[PDB]
């Protein structure tokens, strides 16, 4: 799912 | 290909923030925005530069308004129930990781703060 | 005699624990460790009940033993970077959590708190 | 494995 560490 | 700028200084500040350049990416996202004001994952992102420099009020308003933008962003509740623990206020921060929980259930970064939120709220 | 009836005291914090009275867990793993001071699950336990009631310097402390007991408790350095981390102690806590990964490498609660810590150390 | 919010 959603990984915090990474940005979209 | 006919990339939108908005969307080319996006990619530009992903780069900074993948490299760890917390201010350079900030920048780039606020171009961004200023290109596109409707995109509320130039703010979510945003906030993500911002959690690293410690300013979590500054990443708590952009978490804010990706969520004007878009309601079902789930990392903005992430980052803002962050922001919302730094910032001391544990109830806000539990709701926003629950919001985050309804959004994404499996989510373990949520489920591990509101065990770890247990004691302040 | 005082071995057999120290687990009995743990037996009742235990109990109490897992009802949330972290009151009544603290004053019977406060009897266990009269009883028998030399085992490190008393005050891992005890630091469990402490961390709740947001005692945070005694939580550390009984950690600290627990691990001069047993430097392989992997629960003594989850509770004391828990600890550390309430008490803004970031670069100690960051260390303990790394411990605690060093001894349980698929630990999740320690890898999330690593990626969380990044910021103030 | 380690569940911190179970004492042993």
């Amino acid at each position: 799912g959603s990984k915090m560490e990474e940005v979209d | 290909g006919n990339m939108e700028a908005s969307e080319v200084m996006k990619e530009k500040g992903n780069a900074a923030y993948k490299g760890k350049q917390w201010n350079k990416a900030v920048n780039f996202y606020t171009e961004a925005i200023k290109l596109n004001g409707a995109n509320a994952t130039y703010y979510c992102n945003r906030a993500a530069a911002f959690l690293e420099l410690c300013c979590f009020q500054q990443a708590e308003q952009d978490c804010t308004k990706a969520m004007l933008i878009d309601k079902k962003n789930v990392k903005a509740y992430l980052r803002r129930g962050t922001a919302r623990e730094e910032l001391v206020r544990y109830k806000e921060a539990a709701a926003d990781f629950r919001h985050a929980l309804v959004l994404e259930p499996q989510n373990k970064t949520a489920k591990v703060a509101e065990k770890r939120l247990r004691k302040h709220i």
